[PDB]
RNA sequence: GCCGUCGCUGGCAGUCGGCAGAGCGAGAAAGAGAGUGGCGCGGACGCUACGCCGCGACGAGUAGGAGGGCCGCUGCGGUG
RNA sequence: GGGCCCGGGGGGCCACGCGUCCCCCGCGAGCGCACGGGGUCGGCGGCGAUGUCGGCUACCCACCCGACCCGUCUUGAAAC
RNA sequence: GUUACAGCCCCGCCCCGGCAGCAGCAGCUCGCCGAAUCCCGGGGCCGAGGGAGCGAGACCCGUGCGCCGCGCUCUCCCCC
């Protein structure tokens, strides 16, 4: 067993300077620091994974405190490897600067 | 972007495209044939 | 123009031809050839500044 | 009635034939191929007979009904969709599974089933993955291949063979490995396994598990 | 007519 | 058939201008093509002020 | 070509109608012998009568 | 004119429109360094207007075409005669450049005239461009490359890949 | 995509059914004309016409004007 | 180059009945696939009775971005 | 000082001296294009509408893949 996802940081939301578009998240991925290295990740699944107080069901498992908001990478962002991600619900602002998981599927290689 | 939509408007588009596909494939073959002849000539 | 129009309208009618009657704005000039007559075009250059004060 | 003949217009591209109308007309010889202009069942009864109505009118009508749909085209059922496959996934290719309990295990691709799902084997003796179906979008195809060109896979290994059989609970109900499945596992494994052992260290590779580690980034490394 |  | 004819017409117009210029150059002269008859205009400014 | 094909809308009965059928052109401009997209492209491109 | 990108040399031929008085007006030519041809024709009408009683309305462009460099693979010294307006006058200058294409030397001129004199390209009128032999050059910066046995190192080679890696264990080396 | 407004002073009385026969969107006026001589008993919804349906464009607003409120309050005649 | 790319002596054609006079020299049948008048599957998986599933808005709390107190006179009000 | 033990530039004749190649997979030495332009692939968002009829017909009461556009096959016979 071992890790099967790439380490990403929830950098912030899509924004100008004084307007915030919370439906899109800007993700920084480890080792991706050019716009041309982001092509592998486009369309990949993203998962903000966290813990809460009340137990919740787990697919293929028994209830625990883990929770996840799913999303996927939609496009690159800027010249330095950032990608825009969209989630089934807008990410909470408390998650900025914290881990976002980037999966290896849907695989295109 | 939609072939059958273009033909409902301009039926002659189908002839034009078929000729292009055939002409371009024919032209590609010659460039390959002309290349092989020169390469073999260089080998000589 | 009315008198000229009517005559052309009348005269052309008996000769079975269609002539233009309506004026038109000046069209873009049509393609043509410029003969050089074996003379190279004169080269022009900007002149130096001079304080002719 | 004549026998069907293969289309005389070879496909140049999708929707365009190789030959024009007049070219096809000559090819089909259309110059000489010219042409010119129950509901009731009667039965006996012990009246003598009755005219029986095959289908009877409804005995109940809902207060409201929905209208019909407008007709569309190109919306085929799943069974009629065309199946695609990545050029990198060729039979004998080693795939890394990304999901399920077997995630991270390197398996051997055998063939694509009629539903587009992939057939893979562990083989069971190397990583404990049996003859199993998997989805191509959820695997990573490596560049490591073995030649299973001479392997005969049973023809009864179809989508219907691998489809889950529903289990009813009123406590639980446990899946049981059928004896046919075990026999099939040895039939396929007994051929693929020797081919695995020809490649040095390959068997150890199939026992190991894939994982991402410090400084290893998927976009950088060849599989 | 000719077509027929 | 109208499209088939316009295709030939467009080709003749395109080839004709090239042929005209080639013969002017051959003779050492200049072929000045016809001033364009058609323009496509695009509005690039808003409606304020 | 690309302008009239991708973004060609007729002004028919003072409405904006996508030119998805040749009949749309023929009914309105047929009296001038413009009856298909190619005739419409030819009239515009060559600045016909 | 905006000296956008590398300029090109254009050969522009124009004349007065023929009239009953002069059925064949004389032809004039100009060397125009511009970004594209649409700009090239515009600047032609600006120069001939300054020299002749002519302008776009009462004249036509007989020929506009790009003049290609004749020896793009050979090093040359260029002399450029130009006049420009400063904040407080007009001046004539002679400058020299070393390049492979005459249009490259002119592009160097605009970037250089902007750098050393804050001269925007709308104030610069390039009068003349000539290829000059090494013996006839005047500028010491150009003459020092006229040395058959020229040699020199590359001291203190600055690190240009300063964010790959952004954080590193070893300090860079500037000596090579 | 959805809401409303404006426009087409747009379409629908044709639900013309076994006293039946299913159309009137179509580039280019005017008739799915009339005649005189040479087995089963069946066939959705609709239409408060102040109703229902379609298509296209559009939508800032103080002072001010107008419309619509199956918005709200109290009492009277009818009605439930 | 243009003349349905004039006339004479390997490759594509939205050529393909014929009686004729002669410039010139009004209905065939079927069947099938679809880049064809706006999406469907005639495709699947997991979990579920005492701790779990769904509940926009609403109650409390947190975070990110935004955010000056209304009415009024006024050219101008968050106005000291 | 003038090709020598390296080379550079210009001019005449050598078919513009001859050969590749040709806005070059020497994947960057310099352009503008596509009736002189086609093929394929990847990611993202979305699915509004809901009776379009077809053919048999007054010797028929069926069937809901129906318009327009583009194809295929059969009503001929051979060969691989
Ligand atoms: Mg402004
Ligand atoms: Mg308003
Ligand atoms: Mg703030
Ligand atoms: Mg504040
Ligand atoms: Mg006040
Ligand atoms: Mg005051
Ligand atoms: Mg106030
Ligand atoms: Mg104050």
């Amino acid at each position: 067993s071992g890790r099967l996802w790439c380490k990403a940081i929830f950098a912030g939301y899509k924004r100008g300077l004084r307007n915030q578009r919370e439906h899109t998240a800007l993700l920084k991925i480890e080792g991706v620091y050019a716009r041309d290295e982001t092509e592998f990740y486009l369309g990949k699944r993203c998962a903000y994974v966290y813990k809460a107080k009340n137990n919740t069901v787990t697919p293929g498992g028994k209830p625990n405190k883990t929770r996840v908001i799913w999303g996927k990478v939609t496009r690159a962002h800027g010249n330095s490897g950032m990608v825009r991600a969209k989630f089934r619900s807008n990410l909470p602002a408390k998650a900025i600067g914290h881990r976002i998981r980037v999966m290896l599927y849907p695989s295109r290689i | 972007k939609n072939l059958r939509i273009m033909l409902k408007l301009n039926p002659y588009a189908k002839t034009m495209r078929r000729n292009t596909i055939l002409r371009q494939a024919r032209n590609h073959k010659l460039r390959v044939e002309r290349a092989a002849a020169a390469l073999a000539a260089k080998s000589d | 123009r009315v008198k000229e129009n009517d005559q052309k309208k009348k005269e052309a009618k008996e000769k079975g031809t269609w002539v233009q009657l309506k004026r038109q704005p000046a069209p873009p000039r049509e393609a043509h050839f410029v003969r050089t007559n074996g003379k190279e075009p004169e080269l022009l250059e900007p002149i130096p500044y001079e304080f002719m004060a | 009635k004549g026998k069907p003949h293969c289309s005389r217009n070879p496909v140049l591209v999708r929707g365009i034939g190789r030959y024009s109308r007049s070219a096809m007309y000559s090819r089909k010889a259309l110059y000489k191929r010219k042409y010119a202009a129950l509901a009731t069942v009667t039965k006996p009864v012990g009246g003598g007979t009755r005219v029986v109505k095959l289908r009877k009118m409804p005995r109940y009508y809902p207060t409201e009904d929905v209208p019909r749909k407008l007709l569309s085209h190109g919306k085929k059922p799943f069974s009629q969709h065309v199946r695609k496959l990545r050029a990198s996934i060729t039979p004998g290719t080693i795939l890394i599974i990304l999901t399920g309990r077997h995630r991270g295990k390197r398996v051997v691709f055998l063939k694509q089933l009629s539903s587009g799902l992939l057939l893979v084997t562990g083989p069971l003796s190397l990583n404990r993955v049996p003859l199993r179906r998997t989805h191509q979008k959820f695997v990573i195809a490596t560049s490591t291949k073995i030649d299973i060109s001479g392997v005969k896979i049973p023809k009864h290994l179809t989508d219907a063979y691998f489809k889950k059989k529903k289990l009813r609970k009123p406590e639980k109900e446990k899946y049981e490995i059928t004896e046919q499945r075990k026999v099939d596992q040895k039939a396929v494994d007994s051929q693929i396994l020797p081919k695995i052992k020809a490649v040095p260290q390959l068997q150890g590779y199939l026992r190991s598990v894939f994982a991402l580690t410090n400084g290893v980034y998927p976009h950088k490394l060849v599989f | 007519r000719g077509l027929r | 058939e109208k499209a088939k004819h316009y295709h030939k017409e467009y080709r003749q117009m395109y080839r004709t201008e090239i042929r005209m210029a080639r013969m002017a150059r051959k003779a050492g002269n200049f072929y000045v093509p016809a001033e364009p008859k058609l323009a496509f205009v695009i509005r690039i400014r808003g409606i304020n002020g | 070509n690309e302008l009239i094909y991708k973004r060609g809308y007729g002004k028919i009965n003072k409405k904006r109608i996508a030119l998805t059928d040749n009949t749309l052109i023929a009914r309105s401009l047929g009296k001038y012998n413009i009856i298909c997209m190619e005739d419409l492209i030819h009239e515009i491109y060559t600045v016909g009568k | 004119m905006k000296a956008s990108g590398t300029l090109r040399e254009y050969k522009v031929v124009g004349r007065c429109l023929p009239t009953p008085k002069c059925r064949t007006p004389p032809l004039y030519r100009m060397r125009i360094f511009a970004p594209n041809h649409v700009v090239a024709k515009s600047r032609f009408w600006y120069f001939v207007s300054q020299l002749k009683k002519m302008k776009k309305s009462s004249g036509e462009i007989v020929y506009c075409g790009q003049v290609f460099e004749k020896s793009p693979l050979r090093v040359k010294n260029f002399g450029i005669w130009l006049r420009y307006d400063s904040r407080s006058g007009t001046h004539n200058m002679y400058r020299e450049y070393r390049d492979l294409t005459t249009a490259g030397a002119v592009t160097q001129c605009y970037r250089d005239m902007g750098a050393r004199h804050r001269a925007r390209a709308h104030s610069i009128q390039i009068m003349k461009v000539e290829e000059i032999a090494a013996s006839k050059c005047r500028r010491p910066a150009v003459k020092q490359f006229h040395d058959s046995k020229i040699k020199f190192p590359l001291p203190h080679r600055v690190l240009r890949r300063q964010h790959k890696p952004r954080f590193t264990t070893k300090r860079p080396n500037t000596f090579f």
